[PDB]
């Protein structure tokens, strides 16, 4: 299958409350389990002690308006080229912004 | 919801019969490019959902599987595309696969790969989020998911690659002729 | 000089009550304790930074007027200054204490006003008190003809505070301030329609969490309105009607206003009339509720200049008939019409009708059985209903007027008339018309809700002896609340806790249960152990869960009782088993008894 | 076992519980009155789950040291044995908890949770009987301090059963409440722990019956008859109490699941019987 944390942590999503998520996230990252641990030793005695561009479009940008023309190929090469970076959420959104 | 627990039984009762041999384990790891010069079809069909274990790994891996598929399939009927898009998804694998035939098994990638373009779907619902420290939504997670276990688990990049790929053209043919 | 004194003072605009400003168009801030010195330091501060010049004018001019001369009417203003905290000077306790002396002097004996207040201040002993020379100007400002010193006379000799217990003068107190009540309304606010009034008789601390704990405390919380509540096309109807409810009873925090109400329920009347046919579904209900609204708002006279009686009658009939269909509920439409058709036309049948048709409803409250048994005492042969029964059931649902009715009429009759009984309706009726006698509610939250806290400490006070409940714990809450664990004790002076008891404890043989809890505390904390267990046990007759613990916890320790381990279990094993969700508590508790027991068998 | 990497998760795990109940209880402390309130707070749902972990690792790890104490060390195959056995029985305890709803909530899991724990320790036993059975050794008999350890571990657990069953029995007569499903429970759990007595008294005859063969071997047919017909009389006694005491709940599922598997083990023991009658 897959790495038995992380599908949990996705099905968390569905039904249960996500409090219990982020915790598994230190399970995997703190799953490295540094000796390095002192510093989380030292840190939880540090969490105890807390009480006592548009040029995008112009990226997007083809070159003969409007889509209909015959050039389709440019179309779906420029929009490639975007799907190279349409990956990013961030600007996804500002895609769709 | 029925056709969800029909592959679910499926998987159940395929993935149990081979951890008893009550099958050959040796047919179901067969992939597209062997059956090309073979010629044996069938040999892909029972791989659509099998996991090759039954042990509990395998039982939630299942039933997550489940979750998903009571997640998308009775709102799927929203979403007709979907049935466009499977036999093409099963279709654009091939030549993708045509490289490494991935241990991965169909209805694996299948799955994962529509959990990918759910969440690509929904994206701005930020329908989970906990304020002050994790302000985030769908959308966010399968990068971290994918890109991570690369570096950890250390698998082949292109096979993983075909993760989810196939999905982001999906979603890319999708948006396009929103756009043209 | 006082002439121009009162020629600057007309200007100054006395106090504003932002409950009211806030009508135009949360919560507020109790200190945990309190220290002279720094009072006297926060009084040097605002005077010296905070006043403006003509103020200093102001001020100093009218000291020198009630200095220089006796003027006996810079004195009682000054006082009044300085102990209602108006024209925004500070609150100076003594200074008003100091000038209301100076007053009584000068006036001899001739003013109730300033002998009540001067009695409330020798009583609390804020400025030690002296019973007797409360009670000798109680009795001197009663002579005046003053009412609240009436009342709290009356309550004094009811609750057996101070004095014998003795229903008979109590009596003697209470029906004379009934009688006098009765006469100072006239005929159209008592037969036909009661006036409105806010109540402000909301006690405090049911804002924050509560008393002795959030979901612990048995005595139901009382703030019975603050801000009723519950894509488009539905949603309008219900936010008007929601707009105009908020906006006809107002809440504490923003006082009321019917005018804005009154204009937008003609709006919206004009404006949905014509195709109302097609909101079967839900919209009729709570369209013929505004409309039902808008027509008592017409017969009433509120946000207006004067009823519009015809108008209200074809709008309350057409209600009625829009509601035939649709089967809605017709209450205050069918009342308001029996009261006009039985005044205002003289057709009486009708209205005998009307009340039998709504005299099941939920919303009427007591107007239908009152003017029913008084139409049949004026008319004897319609067969309808008996009279005592009638005005007992109304005084039973909690109509004012027909309280007092109801007491004359049993007055009259044996009908079980004991004492106790008829000092009991008559204080139940001065205690509950509320308008005339404590209006000082409203001034006290007013000036509570911006950061003059203790004015409101002195009003809460005042009104505390006439006996009206909610100021007595609200009294108390303000000067000792309960400190939060694993944190020191409050640092007030001993005397404000000796009074806090005392208040938290008339509380208690009031009616009130958690009151007494928090009495024992105090005495626990101030380390007494004996008394605080007849507090709790007379608690536990009432059934109080905290107390109930406390007293084992007391008891399995050494203080008082002398480590009775197995009734300390038997408390245990009580409060797990009167209430389920202390489940826990009992058992690690006794689980903590076992432990001590079974280590010391060790040795 | 335990690779390096999970000794360091699990490390972490048992720090981070700590920390966050901890947390939990100070920050349920400083928000309340008295103790009473801090007790309703602690109820409350995520503190509730986080004290429910916190008291399941502290059982966990008491259950390590208590078995540390008791059967030294563990060997290989048991290990395996253990781990391979264990998502079968941990399946059938969360089949167990389910069929009553947050009414009976909590107890049953304490029920079930020690079941889980006992049967561990069958798991072991038997093995280790094996281990007695293959590293025998005749330098000495089987002296009655040896034969006394070995039975010292098993009327441990056969006095342990014993209690509680019979705690549990009279628990039910006590209990002719209004609450009957209470009743079934209290069955049910009799039912565990039975088959858990059934299987002591199958190891019991089978170490007495290699006692007398070493006894006789010492002083003066085919064991393996005897062998499999007290498998069968104990399976026989398996099924029997299982009708005479799931037929009175008339149970749709684990009656008829617990019986199915019941009757597979009865085809076995028509093999046995065959077997037998052959070697009669």
């Amino acid at each position: 299958s897959f790495p038995l944390l992380l599908v949990l942590i996705r099905t968390f999503y569905l039904i249960g409350y996500n409090s219990l998520v982020p915790f598994f996230i230190i399970l995997e990252f703190g799953s490295f389990l540094p000796w390095k641990y002192i510093i989380l030793l030292s840190l939880l005695f540090i969490f105890r002690t807390v009480w006592n561009h548009n040029v995008l479009d112009v990226v997007l940008r083809y070159i003969i308006p409007d889509p209909v023309n015959d050039r389709v190929i440019t179309a779906v090469i420029k929009n490639f080229v975007l799907f190279w970076v349409t990956l990013l959420p961030y600007v996804k959104e500002k895609l769709d912004d | 919801p029925l056709v969800t627990r029909l592959w679910t039984i499926g998987c159940l009762v395929l993935s149990g019969l081979t951890s008893l041999r009550i099958v050959d384990p040796g047919k179901v790891v067969y992939s597209y490019d062997l059956v090309f010069k073979k010629g044996q079809y069938g040999r892909l069909l029972y791989s659509i959902f099998d996991y090759g274990a039954f042990n509990w790994i395998s039982m939630i891996n299942i039933f997550v599987s489940a979750n998903h598929l009571s997640t998308l399939e009775n709102s799927f009927n929203l979403r007709r595309k979907f049935c466009w898009i499977i036999f093409l998804l099963l279709v654009i694998l091939v030549k993708m696969t045509s490289i490494e035939q991935p241990a991965a098994s169909l209805g694996v990638l299948l799955h994962e790969n529509l959990v990918y373009y759910e969440l690509k779907k929904n994206g701005n619902q930020m329908n989970v989020r906990f304020f002050g420290a994790i302000d985030v939504s769908p959308s966010i997670f399968p990068i971290y998911m994918n890109a991570v276990m690369y570096f950890v688990y250390k698998r082949s990049w292109l096979e993983i690659a075909m993760n989810f790929m196939p999905g982001h053209v999906i979603y890319y043919m999708d948006d396009i002729i929103g756009k043209i | 000089p006082w002439p121009e004194a009162r020629h600057l003072l007309n200007t100054i605009a006395k106090s504003r009550d932002p409950m009211k400003e806030a009508a135009m168009e949360v919560g507020f801030y109790v200190p945990m304790d309190y220290s002279p010195r720094n009072e006297e330091k926060n009084y040097q501060s605002i005077w010296q930074n905070e006043i403006t010049d003509s103020q200093r004018h102001i001020y100093e001019l009218l000291v020198q007027s009630s200095e220089q001369f006796n003027n006996s009417e810079a004195t009682y203003t000054l006082s009044q200054i300085h102990l209602w905290s108006q024209y925004n000077f500070p609150h100076n306790m003594t200074l008003a204490h100091k000038y209301l002396e100076k007053f009584n002097d000068l006036t001899h004996f001739t003013n109730h006003s300033a002998i009540f207040d001067l009695a409330v201040m020798y009583a609390t002993g804020g400025c030690p008190q002296d019973s007797a020379k409360a009670l000798l100007y109680y009795q001197r400002a009663a002579q005046l003809g003053n009412l609240k010193a009436k009342q709290v006379l009356a309550y004094k000799y009811y609750s057996g505070f101070n004095v014998p217990r003795n229903f008979h003068k109590s009596l003697v107190l209470y029906r004379d301030i009934a009688e006098q009540l009765r006469k100072s309304y006239s005929r159209d606010e008592w037969d036909i329609v009661f006036p409105y009034w806010e109540s402000y008789n909301v006690r405090i601390s049911d804002f924050e969490s509560g008393l002795l704990g959030k979901g612990l405390n048995s005595v139901p919380s009382s703030t019975v309105r603050k801000r009723t509540t519950r894509d488009a096309s539905e949603r309008r109807i219900i936010r008007i009607y929601y707009a105009a409810l908020n906006d006809y009873k107002g809440t504490y925090s923003q006082s009321r206003n019917c005018e804005r109400a009154k204009n937008l329920l003609e709006l919206t009347y004009k404006e949905f009339q014509p195709h109302v046919d097609n909101l079967d579904p839900l919209q009729v209900f709570y369209y013929v509720r505004c409309l039902q609204l808008l027509g008592h708002m017409y017969f009433t006279g509120e946000g207006s200049s004067k009823p519009n009686i015809h108008m209200a009658e074809e709008i309350l009939t057409t209600s009625l008939e829009i509601s035939r269909r649709a089967q809605g509920p017709i209450g205050r439409a069918c009342i308001d019409l029996g009261l006009i058709n039985q005044y205002i036309t003289n057709n009486i049948s009708q209205a005998i009708s009307y009340y039998m048709k709504a005299m099941k409803t939920q919303a009427n409250n007591g107007i239908v059985e009152f003017q029913l048994s008084k139409l049949a005492t004026s008319f004897p042969e319609e067969k309808i209903g008996d009279p005592f029964n009638l005005m007992e059931t109304a005084y039973l649902n909690g109509f004012i007027p027909a309280i007092y009715e109801f007491a004359v009429m049993i007055e009259s009759g044996n009908s079980k008339s004991s004492v106790e009984n008829t000092a009991y309706l008559f204080k139940t009726f001065v205690d509950k018309n509320e308008a005339i006698m404590a209006p000082k509610l409203r001034t006290a939250f007013a000036a509570l809700i911006n950061d003059r806290s203790e004015v409101a400490l002195w009003a809460y006070s005042q009104l505390a002896e006439q006996g009206y409940e909610t100021a007595q714990v609200s009294a108390a809450y303000l000067m000792y609340q309960l400190p939060y664990e694993f944190e020191d004790p409050p640092r007030t002076t001993d005397q404000r806790k000796t009074l806090a008891i005392s208040y938290y404890t008339r509380a208690f043989k009031q009616g009130n249960i958690d009151a007494g809890v928090v009495a024992g505390d105090i005495y626990f904390q101030m380390q007494n152990y004996s008394k605080a267990m007849a507090l709790y046990q007379g608690a536990a007759l009432k059934y109080s869960i905290q107390a109930i613990w406390n007293l084992g916890y007391m008891h399995e320790h050494g203080l008082g009782v002398n480590r009775d381990f197995h009734l300390a279990k038997r408390y245990y094993d009580q409060v797990s088993e009167h209430d389920h969700r202390f489940y826990l508590a009992s058992k690690l508790s006794v689980l903590k008894l076992h432990l001590k027991s079974w280590l010391t068998w060790i040795t | 076992m335990v690779p390096e990497n999970r000794r360091k998760q699990l490390a972490i795990f048992v720090v981070v519980t700590y920390l966050l109940t901890f947390y939990c209880v100070y920050s349920a402390t400083k928000t309340s009155v008295s103790f009473l309130q801090v007790t309703l707070k602690l109820n409350e749902g995520f503190n509730l789950m986080v004290l429910s972990i916190f008291i399941l690792l502290n059982s966990t790890l008491l259950w390590q040291l208590l078995t540390k104490l008791l059967f030294g060390e563990l060997r290989l195959i048991e290990h395996e044995h253990i781990f391979e056995r264990l998502p079968f029985t941990i399946i059938n305890t969360l089949f167990m908890s389910s069929l009553f709803h947050e009414r009976y909530f909590f107890t049953v899991a304490f029920f079930g949770l020690l079941l889980l724990y006992l049967k561990v320790f069958h798991w072991i036993l038997k093995d280790r009987l094996e281990a007695l059975l293959q590293s025998i050794n005749d330098s000495t008999t089987m002296k009655t301090l040896i034969f006394s350890r070995f039975s010292f571990n098993l009327v441990l657990l056969a006095v342990v059963d014993y209690q509680i069953i019979t705690r549990c029995i009279s628990s039910i007569y006590t209990n002719q409440k209004s609450d009957i499903e209470s009743t079934s429970l209290y069955l049910i759990q009799v039912m565990e722990f039975t088959m858990l007595l059934i299987d002591l008294l199958n190891l019991f005859l089978q170490t007495c019956l290699n006692f007398w063969e070493f006894y006789r071997s010492q002083q003066s047919e085919g064991k393996f008859m005897y062998e499999k017909a007290i498998d069968v009389f104990t399976r026989f006694l398996k099924t029997a109490l299982h009708l005479s005491m799931l037929i009175p709940f008339r149970m749709p599922m684990m009656l008829l699941k617990d019986v199915v598997w019941d009757i597979l083990a009865l085809y076995q023991s028509g093999t046995s019987l065959w077997k037998i009658w052959r070697n009669n």
